[PDB]
């Protein structure tokens, strides 16, 4: 099926070493496909280079 | 000889090759990634380590990753 | 088709009337790193070494000391001139060895038959400890 | 004449519509904030002149201008010392007796 | 007299010294005649100076051996002896305007974040907001301690960390 | 107008106000009140 979340549903990710650990964002799209880390974050917090994306993977990545 | 060991949370944008200065990086196919390459750094006898890869990689939690060696006479930028 | 193009040193060099900033002991002991490119029009470009030379028409050959003396000058040759060059690395005793298009193919475009070294299949959030990694020998990252 | 005079008429609307949203002279800055090293490029690229535009047209008007606030701010300055030397001084007894 | 000191009223050091001051002056006030404005300023400083020597004796101001003002911030030393104006009556008039611009801040943070873009509204400050939210903080410790009871003051472990 | 408010309500000149605000607030009682060490009733 379709895995990960819906197109644009409130998320809270998990990984520990990302700068918005803890932090809630928009997942943008989850790729269809045999990639590593395939769902899409946009945030309101910038990081520290001023990039507002990143991939996630599927078990770093929690509804709500 | 620097120490530059790159991640798979590479999403393949290359802008870590055009940001080196000293050709330390190149583009190798990878399925892991929507652009279907990652970096590769075959040429670390030559990297000075100055970083201007991971001041241009996108992804959190840099994926292209520079541990400062033992530094030869390329490693630390000598015409002497 | 492409592989490993040869050197003569008979090409023109462009036309600069030499700066302080040029080779120094090294290029005699150690290594230094000649550059070629191919020309269409004569024009005025800038050496990386200070000052400014113009390039003639056909190859050019000119030398430096580093190797970010050569593809910094590249940078400036590829994105402004939309030129293809290439440098390689001569040893006093002869010995040249090709460095820049090292596949043919510019490192920032696939080639698709270059091997992947220096790459960990794992996130760089995964390193181990570094109490694993203690008494390797030598003093060592753990991330190896 | 090539040495002449050569203006344009009505360049810029006077309008307080531009200080509403602070940084609009940069691509960079205009954007808003997200970080507090927004509101230091702010005061940092605020008078560099060469870095808001490519025309050196717009470039020497605008260093033409900030020159006459530069004078109209000294004039201010001359002018309090001379009437911080008339109200409240002691030039008056000061000249008969220095 | 409470730890090795005396009351600025029976001192007589501090008597020495606003005489040592009310000298200076006077020996200053000479210069000028009894018209002038730079002796007018300078009668008026000792009437301010004379009633200040006056009113800090009034207090019962405590005097040591330097014959000046020593406070005494410790309640128990201060509400016995009656001293609680110096240090224990204004502990809570700061800490009063202190969580009020705390909670008027705090409320104004709070309020904004429920927006489209909440950056904008921290340069270019909602002052029809920000006024009412600060009108209305006069009651703060009266708010906080009602929103101390639930658990909505403190955020929960949504916090961001590093590596625990 | 509408603009120039907005100016007015920026975050350098509402605090160049409230400090002259706030200055000038405690410069008066200052002046009414003259060397408060201590609270006095
Ligand atoms: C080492 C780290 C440790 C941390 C250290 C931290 C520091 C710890 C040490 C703390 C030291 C701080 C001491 C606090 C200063 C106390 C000031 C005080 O409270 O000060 C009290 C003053 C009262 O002032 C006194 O007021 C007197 C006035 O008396 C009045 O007396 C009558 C009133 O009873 C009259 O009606 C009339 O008002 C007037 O004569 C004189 O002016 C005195 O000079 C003056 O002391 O507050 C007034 O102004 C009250 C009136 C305000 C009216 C204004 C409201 C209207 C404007 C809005
Ligand atoms: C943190 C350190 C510290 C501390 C504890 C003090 C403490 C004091 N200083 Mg000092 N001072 C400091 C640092 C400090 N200072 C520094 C760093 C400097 C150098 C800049 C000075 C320079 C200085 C000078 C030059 C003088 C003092 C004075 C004083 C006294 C304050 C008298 C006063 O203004 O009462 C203020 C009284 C009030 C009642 C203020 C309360 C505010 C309002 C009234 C309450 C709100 C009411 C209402 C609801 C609001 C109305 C708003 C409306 C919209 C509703 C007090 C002992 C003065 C003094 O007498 O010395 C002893 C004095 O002359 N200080
Ligand atoms: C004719 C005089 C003149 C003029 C027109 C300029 C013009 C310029 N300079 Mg320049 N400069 C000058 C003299 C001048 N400079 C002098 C005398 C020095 C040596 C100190 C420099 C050193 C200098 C450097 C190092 C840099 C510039 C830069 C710039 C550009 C942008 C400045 C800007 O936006 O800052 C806006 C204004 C400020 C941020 C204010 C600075 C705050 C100052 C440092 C605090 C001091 C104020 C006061 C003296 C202290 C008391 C205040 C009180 C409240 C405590 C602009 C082209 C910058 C540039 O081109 O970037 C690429 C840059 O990096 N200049
Ligand atoms: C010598 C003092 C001086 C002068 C003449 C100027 C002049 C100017 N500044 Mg400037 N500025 C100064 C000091 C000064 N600045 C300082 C100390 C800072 C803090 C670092 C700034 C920060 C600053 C910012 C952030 C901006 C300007 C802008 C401007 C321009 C707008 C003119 C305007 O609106 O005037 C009319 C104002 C009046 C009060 C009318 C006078 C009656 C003008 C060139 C703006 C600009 O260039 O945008 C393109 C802008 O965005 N300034
Ligand atoms: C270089 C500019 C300059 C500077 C630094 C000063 C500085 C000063 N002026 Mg001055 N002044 C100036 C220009 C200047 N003036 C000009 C051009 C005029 C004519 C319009 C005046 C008219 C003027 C008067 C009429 C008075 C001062 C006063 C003062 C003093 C206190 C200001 C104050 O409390 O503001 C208050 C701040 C706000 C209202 C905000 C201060 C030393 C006062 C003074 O020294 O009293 C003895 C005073 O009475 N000034
Ligand atoms: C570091 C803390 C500290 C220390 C060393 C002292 C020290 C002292 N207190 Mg004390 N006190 C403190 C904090 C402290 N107090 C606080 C926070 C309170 C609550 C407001 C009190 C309330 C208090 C009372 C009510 C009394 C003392 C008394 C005493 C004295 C016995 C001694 C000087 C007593 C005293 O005067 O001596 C018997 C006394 O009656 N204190
Ligand atoms: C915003 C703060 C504030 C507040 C609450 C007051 C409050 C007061 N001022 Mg004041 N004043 C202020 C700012 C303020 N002033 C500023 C910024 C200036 C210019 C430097 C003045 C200049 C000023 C003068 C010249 C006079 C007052 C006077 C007065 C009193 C009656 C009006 C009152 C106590 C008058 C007074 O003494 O009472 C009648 C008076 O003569 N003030
Ligand atoms: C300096 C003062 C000189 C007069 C300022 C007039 C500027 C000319 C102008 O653009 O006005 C024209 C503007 C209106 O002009 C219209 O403005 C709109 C939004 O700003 C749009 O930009 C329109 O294009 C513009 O025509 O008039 C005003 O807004 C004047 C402001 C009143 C300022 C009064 C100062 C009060 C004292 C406060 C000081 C603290
Ligand atoms: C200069 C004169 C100094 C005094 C005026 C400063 C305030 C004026 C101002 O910022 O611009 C005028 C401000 C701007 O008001 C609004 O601000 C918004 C901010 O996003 C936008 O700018 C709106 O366009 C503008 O209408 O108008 C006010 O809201 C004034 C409020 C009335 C003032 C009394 C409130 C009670 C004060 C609390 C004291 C305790
Ligand atoms: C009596 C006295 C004293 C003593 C004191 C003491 C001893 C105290 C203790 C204290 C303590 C032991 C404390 C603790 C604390 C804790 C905590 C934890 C706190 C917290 C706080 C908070 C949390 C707040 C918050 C807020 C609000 C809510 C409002 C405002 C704003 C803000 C946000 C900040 C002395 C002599 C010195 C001086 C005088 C007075
Ligand atoms: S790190 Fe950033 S730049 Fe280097 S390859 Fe991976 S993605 Fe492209
Ligand atoms: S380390 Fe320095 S040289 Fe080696 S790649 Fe990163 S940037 Fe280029």
């Amino acid at each position: 099926k379709e895995v990960g979340p819906k197109r644009g549903s409130l998320v809270k990710i998990l990984r520990p070493e990302s700068y918005w650990f803890n932090q809630v964002g928009k997942v943008v799209s989850v790729d269809q496909s045999g990639v590593r880390y395939p769902v899409v974050v946009r945030f309101e917090n910038q990081n520290y280079a001023g990039v507002t994306t990143n991939n996630y993977a599927l078990d770093e990545v929690v509804a709500a | 000889a620097h120490i530059v060991k790159i991640y798979d949370t590479c999403i393949g944008c290359t802008q870590c090759v055009r940001a080196c200065p000293l050709d330390v990086l190149e583009m190798v196919p990878w399925d892991g990634c929507k652009a279907s390459q990652m970096a590769s750094a075959p040429r670390t006898e030559d990297c000075v380590g100055c970083k201007r890869c991971e001041t241009a990689c996108p992804t959190d939690f840099l994926s292209v990753r520079v541990y400062l060696g033992s530094e030869s006479t390329r490693s630390m930028g000598l015409s002497y | 088709a492409w592989t490993v193009p040869t050197l003569n040193p008979d090409t023109p060099s462009p036309i600069f009337g030499g700066s302080t900033g040029g080779l120094l002991r090294k290029a005699q002991t150690e290594e230094f790193y000649v550059i070629t490119w191919e020309a269409k029009k004569e024009q005025i470009f800038e050496m990386p070494t200070g000052g400014a030379a113009i390039m003639r028409q056909g190859p050019n050959l000119l030398k430096f000391g580093k190797k970010e003396q050569c593809l910094a000058l590249t940078t400036q040759l590829r994105n402004k001139f939309k030129l293809t060059p290439c440098f390689y690395r001569v040893f006093p005793d002869g010995k040249v060895q090709y460095l820049h298009p090292a596949d043919g193919v510019y490192p920032e475009k696939v080639n698709a038959g270059r091997v992947g070294a220096n790459q960990n299949m794992r996130r760089i959030g995964q390193n181990v400890n570094p109490i694993k990694v203690k008494f390797s020998g030598r003093m060592m990252s753990p991330a190896e | 004449k090539k040495v002449k005079i050569a203006v344009d008429r009505n360049p810029v609307e006077t309008s307080f519509e531009k200080w509403a949203k602070p940084g609009h002279f940069s691509r960079t800055l205009s954007k808003g904030p997200n970080t507090t090293t927004w509101i230091w490029n702010l005061h940092a690229d605020a008078h560099d002149f060469d870095s808001h535009t490519s025309d050196l047209e717009e470039i020497s008007r605008k260093v033409f201008s900030a020159h006459f606030g530069q004078l109209g701010i000294i004039f201010i300055w001359l002018s309090g010392m001379y009437f911080h030397g008339a109200r409240f001084s002691n030039y008056e007894a000061w000249l008969s007796d220095p | 007299d409470i730890a090795g000191l005396t009351p600025c009223s029976e001192s007589k050091a501090y008597a020495k010294l606003e005489k040592k001051e009310l000298k200076t002056l006077e020996k200053r006030l000479k210069q000028y005649e009894a018209d002038s404005a730079p002796a007018v300023a300078l009668k008026a400083t000792m009437e301010r100076t004379k009633a200040r020597f006056a009113n800090y004796a009034k207090a019962g101001l405590l005097c040591g051996n330097d014959g000046l003002p020593h406070l005494i911030a410790d309640p128990g030393l201060a509400l016995k002896y009656g001293h609680a104006g110096e240090v224990f009556i204004p502990t809570f008039g700061f800490l009063y305007v202190a969580g009020y611009i705390g909670y008027v801040g705090r409320q104004y943070l709070i309020a904004v974040k429920g927006e489209a873009k909440p950056t904008d509204k921290e340069i270019i400050i909602d002052v029809p907001l920000a006024t009412k939210l600060a009108w209305q903080g006069a009651g703060w410790p009266l708010a906080a301690v009602q929103e101390l009871q639930r658990g909505t003051l403190l955020e929960k472990e949504e916090n961001i960390t590093v590596s625990p | 107008m509408k603009d120039f408010t907005t100016y007015l309500s920026t975050a350098p000149v509402i605090a160049t106000i409230w400090f002259t605000f706030t200055a000038g607030l405690l410069i008066e009682i200052n002046r009414y009140f003259p060397d408060p060490l201590v609270f006095s009733f």
